[PDB]
């Protein structure tokens, strides 16, 4: 791996050392050298151990007369890639113009070296090993340095800018996949001008990538309002201010099944989240949001309220049944009883909750209906990820819905412990609202602070917890073995100690004490130094640490839950049924534009 | 001005080593081998905005042409945004060119242009 | 505060008055207190009038003028 | 007293050193007003650090300089006043007026009371 | 002390003021100068009379013309170094040097005063007291006011580079004493061109410190970081990048017996937290952590988990009896009794039991004799108070330790009263664990966030409790000791009096009120004064000061807990036996470099 480079490049460097031929290559020796191509008996096509051109070195070093003297001698080394593991098809064209020699380029060409030859090796490759990719090509390494006169002299002598790399990666794609340079938009543009014919940026790649696309889910929004730029129309200006229209049919991505918007929004880049921020996106998501999206996001809360309700009432009324037996025994009460099946329905009332039971079972299997076949389109471990999507709000409607389910069988059965799985099913059930707080405007950035902080600094308390409370349930249940346990309360045995040591630690229940018998005198300075460090010192600071992180938190909510509504809105329009969706866009077809949708914006500004 | 001439007060005392109130050539001769006021005042006479000096005097608190950390702070309290105090003091490593702990007019006025 | 009151109020008797009695040293009645400073040689300040004799916060100071 | 009662300046200062170029002669900076108060007291319970230094300049005598450091000695006179009742520490101290606690941090008395504070005060205090 | 040195100056002072020669010297009047040496009977053998001479003082107030006078008639003063008591080897050499007067250096070399003379006073210490330190032969004094023409001179007429000092001290280790200058770094690198050659970088101080030990525990970090230049090796550039090697083999230290990073990271000065911050060692340390350590740290903080759940399910079952007397006494519940241990060891319960204890009393002993020698190596003061290496938590586990040897002892001896020191021991061996729960990440920070404030202001809330509560407690006892206490309960004495009022200062029990019998009329005023001063006071302002001391310490926490992961590092790989730590480095032997071990990095520039 990454430690496998540092061996193979000492010892590259090794057998840069050992040949004196390659010695005097890398060091210019050129007195040295003239007496070495004096020798004729002098091998001069030799080659490092990983394999490699003299005439590499002397492009690594820049000693360009040595090279002028070797291409003298022998020009065949200079079209000869290299054959190393990391480096398969590396040649000095690609290192002359990466360290920008443009005389040695123009010598290199002068021999009439191939520009299209192909240096695909493993350190040629987008890897978190590898520091900085770019691709193959000479040509994408002119682009990407950003030399004008060097792809200049390339097109010149051929080089096509219509080509392809491994991952189907082409010069715009790349120029895409830069840290921001100034000279990346000027080098864009000089190519697009170089295009001459469908088009070149129709092609996507390996993954099925326009680059459009690619900049859409890297978020590069410089590149994005300077491709933006060329979609722009403006209309008239007059006065102060302008009306201007632009194309929305690029930014549509109507017919296909990758919608684009939905890419934007499925990416782990945070900055590509900025993206919303463009002008025509953010006035189309919130003309599609106002018109549509709200009411539509209220209704639907609204029925899921009123389905809650209904399996409420269908849990209160519970068929029950006197206890048979007698308990005969203190410290046991069990007055109740299951009831039985046929037992059961003979009622009109056993009708009632009979539909009733079954209106929430019919409503549990088209929940699950609906959230199936969602899983196996998206990455599934990504569809637990994003809180923007809400999987972990997912997660447990799923297990709500599972249960709902599953509860049926212990009924069908007659399976004893029916309370068991239905009590763990209702208080999963009611938290199945929360999602709906971001469709508010004052109520969404709330729920997400606590989502965030409910992940970010509870399991550090938690784990601080388990630890001191379980030293002092130990300490309490070995003080008050000695004792009878009639008299004390709390400390009968060990599970009830440590469950009793959680209650009074949050101040549950008030602290033990007796005033007729008196107490232990080792119990009075443990009780206190447990009360010391328990109450007023660790909690407080829990609630210094949770103030503090509040405020470090706090800006990027905002931000954060106003891409979440873009996402709900999406998911909400796609898989609604199409006549309640009509076509956004103004179809210019009418008006002889033709079958392209366009957007009017107009702004007064500042002149 | 005031600033002006605070700024050359506490110069000629660097200049006046006894503290006689006057400049002598061996205090002169002290400070190549390291390379009156009023006569010391009239030479750098000839060798010499509105808002910036109405914000210069509501922030030094004494009038002493320098302000100080604290009376930073004190008007960082009095602007109301929460900072700690060694960004303050990073804030003072901005602006102090000369390294004396302090800013005069002309280390402000190229701070704020 | 608190020290210049318990030493107006104790007694003379566990206290020598604080000084340098000069008269010892001639100079007469009159005491002194004598202390040192280190300080730095900063060339900045001494060069151009020698010569002569030949981010938060910051944006904000900016906005509220 | 009126040149103390001022918005600080030095350039009332130069004023001020002026005059007193410009007394030609008992001593006269020895004038107490009708509340009884001298002009380096009034300067004191003021605090106007910036005319108390300029008040403290001819209070200096240096002894040698040593490289890059430096030795001096103050006159302690009429900063104790302890023939006098009323103190002029317990002056400062003692006044309606805030800054005059900034008066405190001057390099002549901040050493002397944290030395007199230091050898005496904090025993006394911890035993009483 | 500083008392007696500002009155021998000031007696100095008045030595000066003595003699007219002398007074005349420092004030260069030279027309009266001219009288005195011309005066045959002016002897010139006066000297200051508390150890100074005529030229020091001409040195002193830079008459060097008076000195021209002074040096015809007697030119053996300048050659003379003077007998005060702290100022016992000075020559005026030294104020020649410090005064950068090269005229006055010239004339006092051009009567030869040697340079070799070494001056080391009382006052010529590193000292609290002493304000600078600038070392003690003249060339350090040269070094330090950075005069190069000076020091050029003083090559020229000897001055060895090779000076030995008090504390050993070298010209490389009072540069490295310094406050900082990119004047110093220039200083440095002339004296090395001017060093001729073993290496004089070798040689360590009277302490056994090289110049390299003491930047790295003085953190100078442009220093060093320009004195590793010296051994950086930049192998190849291409394109944006450039791959470079450093030589690793002064920064481990690994033959030797003190390592360079248990001398950095065992350090009273602060700043040094700041040097791991350079980049090959920050380097090492990542892929020396990553590699190893913290899969033995989780590994053996998991056997220490399994050994304290044996502990504890030993500590439940003790074996125990009904009690055998009869209580004869209401407000008495004592129902059980200790076993004997011939009645003990009696079941094959027993025997699982005793196995189990076995296995805690082996796990005991093995505490002590893995640690118990490595206090005596460093000072125990200084051991203790070292937050970054764990200090408390060995406070804590040592008297575990004790305490459960003390108890089978107590056993053994048929005692009763070992359910007290279990008791200690127990939730001393639990609160044992967050030593361990440094190793996570997000776990890390947190612990000795706490740890700062359990010292920072708990003790400030501590004793204003005690008093107040010292105060309404006997209050409350007063006004209870009238009436019945079968109704009034909590005040019977002053004991558990004040032990109620410490239970419902916290809330933790409610207010005590019959409301069926009645009440006395002043505990309506006092109890609601006490909860008005208490409940909502001040407890509110523990909260808001809280609060700010987290907001502030906030930033420091984290570069807290860097310094201490590698503290924790290089402690367990001192440890650990070295079949289990293999040579981080790259054997140049191999590569036919010879015996040393390199590493290659690389990255654009930006
Ligand atoms: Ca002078
Ligand atoms: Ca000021
Ligand atoms: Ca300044």
């Amino acid at each position: 791996w990454e430690q496998y480079r540092d061996r193979v490049n000492m010892l590259q460097q090794e057998r840069i050392r050992d040949s004196p031929l390659l010695q005097a290559a890398k060091e210019n020796d050129l007195r040295l050298l003239k007496i070495l191509l004096l020798n004729q008996s002098c091998d001069f096509q030799q080659r490092g151990a990983v394999g490699e051109t003299a005439l590499h070195v002397a492009a690594l070093y820049d000693n360009l007369e040595a090279a002028t003297l070797l291409m003298e001698a022998a020009p065949e080394l200079a079209k000869e890639p290299a054959l190393c593991e990391p480096f398969v098809g590396q040649t000095a064209l690609h290192i002359a113009v990466m360290n920008q020699n443009l005389n040695l380029v123009r010598a290199l060409l002068a021999r009439g070296a191939s520009v299209s030859a192909r240096a695909t090796g493993a350190a040629f490759r987008r890897s978190p090993h590898n520091l900085i990719y770019y691709g193959e090509h000479p040509l994408s390494f002119a682009a990407c340095v950003g030399s004008e006169e060097i792809v200049r002299l390339l097109i010149e002598h051929g080089a096509d800018i219509r080509a392809q790399d491994s991952l189907g990666n082409t010069v715009l794609h790349i120029l895409i996949l830069q840290p921001n340079k100034t000279f990346a938009c000027q080098m864009y543009n000089l190519l697009l001008s170089y295009d001459e014919h469908q088009s070149l940026e129709l092609v996507p790649n390996h993954q099925g990538l326009t680059p459009f696309k690619l900049a859409g889910v890297e978020g590069n929004t410089v590149m994005f309002q300077h491709l933006m730029q060329k979609r722009k129309h403006v209309q008239w200006t007059c006065g102060p201010l302008t009306s201007t229209l632009y194309d929305l049919t690029e930014i549509d991505s109507w017919g296909e099944e990758l919608s684009f918007l939905e890419l934007v929004v499925s990416s782990k880049k945070r900055e590509a989240r900025q993206i919303l921020e463009q002008t025509p996106v953010k006035e189309l998501v919130s003309f599609k949001w106002k018109k549509y999206g709200r009411p539509y996001f209220c209704v639907l809360a609204s029925l899921y309220i009123l389905y809650m309700i209904c399996f409420t009432t269908c849990c209160i009324y519970r068929p029950l049944k006197l206890r048979d037996d007698n308990r005969t025994d203190p410290r046991d009460i069990t007055i109740l009883q299951q009831k039985l099946l046929q037992e059961a329905y003979v009622t009109h009332q056993d009708n009632i909750r009979l539909v009733g039971e079954l209106v929430t079972v019919t409503g549990a299997v088209i929940i699950l209906l609906l959230e199936i076949p969602d899983i196996f389109r998206v990455g599934a471990s990504r569809y637990f990820g994003q809180t923007i999507l809400g999987g972990p709000f997912h997660v447990i409607i799923i297990t709500y819905a599972s249960l709902v389910l599953l509860t049926m069988v212990m009924r069908l059965t007659n399976m004893n412990g029916e309370v068991v799985p239905l009590s763990f099913a209702l208080v999963l059930g009611w938290c199945s609202v929360m999602y709906f707080a971001r469709g508010f405007q004052m109520l969404g950035p709330f729920t997400i602070m606590i989502q965030k902080m409910i992940f970010g600094d509870l399991m550090r308390f938690c784990w601080l917890m388990a630890v001191v409370i379980l030293g002092f349930a130990s300490a309490f249940h070995i003080t008050f073995q000695t004792e009878d346990p009639n008299n004390l309360g709390e400390f009968s045995d060990y599970p009830t100690a440590l469950f009793s040591t959680f209650e009074l630690f949050l101040t549950i229940i008030d602290g033990p004490a007796n005033y007729s018998v008196d107490l232990p005198f080792m119990y009075c300075i443990t009780y206190a130094a447990f009360a010391i460090i328990a109450t007023l010192l660790m909690l407080n600071l829990f609630i210094a640490m949770m103030g503090d992180t509040h405020w470090r938190v706090a800006q990027e909510r905002d931000e954060l839950w106003r891409a979440q509504v873009v996402a709900t809105t999406v998911m909400l329009e796609r898989k609604m049924p199409r006549f309640l969706w009509p076509r956004s866009g103004i179809c210019g077809y009418e008006y002889g534009l033709g079958d392209r949708w366009f957007l009017r914006v107009e702004n007064h500004h500042d002149q | 001005t005031e600033e002006q001439i605070a700024e050359f007060k506490e110069a000629f005392s660097l200049f006046d080593k006894d503290g006689d109130g006057t400049i002598t050539t061996k205090e002169l001769g002290t400070v190549m081998r390291s390379l009156d006021f009023p006569e010391f005042l009239t030479m750098m006479a000839r060798k010499m905005e509105e808002e910036i000096r109405e914000a210069f005097r509501v922030f030094d608190k004494d009038g002493n042409g320098y302000i100080s950390a604290a009376e930073l702070r004190h008007v960082m309290t009095n602007l109301g945004e929460k900072l700690t105090d060694e960004e303050v003091d990073e804030m003072i490593r901005e602006a102090d060119i000369d390294g004396d702990g302090q800013v005069n007019y002309e280390e402000f006025v190229q701070m704020m242009t | 505060a608190t020290t210049v009151m318990l030493e107006r109020k104790m007694p003379r008797f566990l206290w020598p008055r604080s000084g340098i009695c000069g008269y010892e040293y001639g100079l007469g009645d009159r005491w002194f207190l004598r202390v040192e400073n280190h300080h730095d040689q900063n060339p900045l300040r001494v060069l151009r009038y020698v010569e002569a004799f030949k981010h938060r916060g910051w944006e904000i100071l900016r906005r509220n003028t």
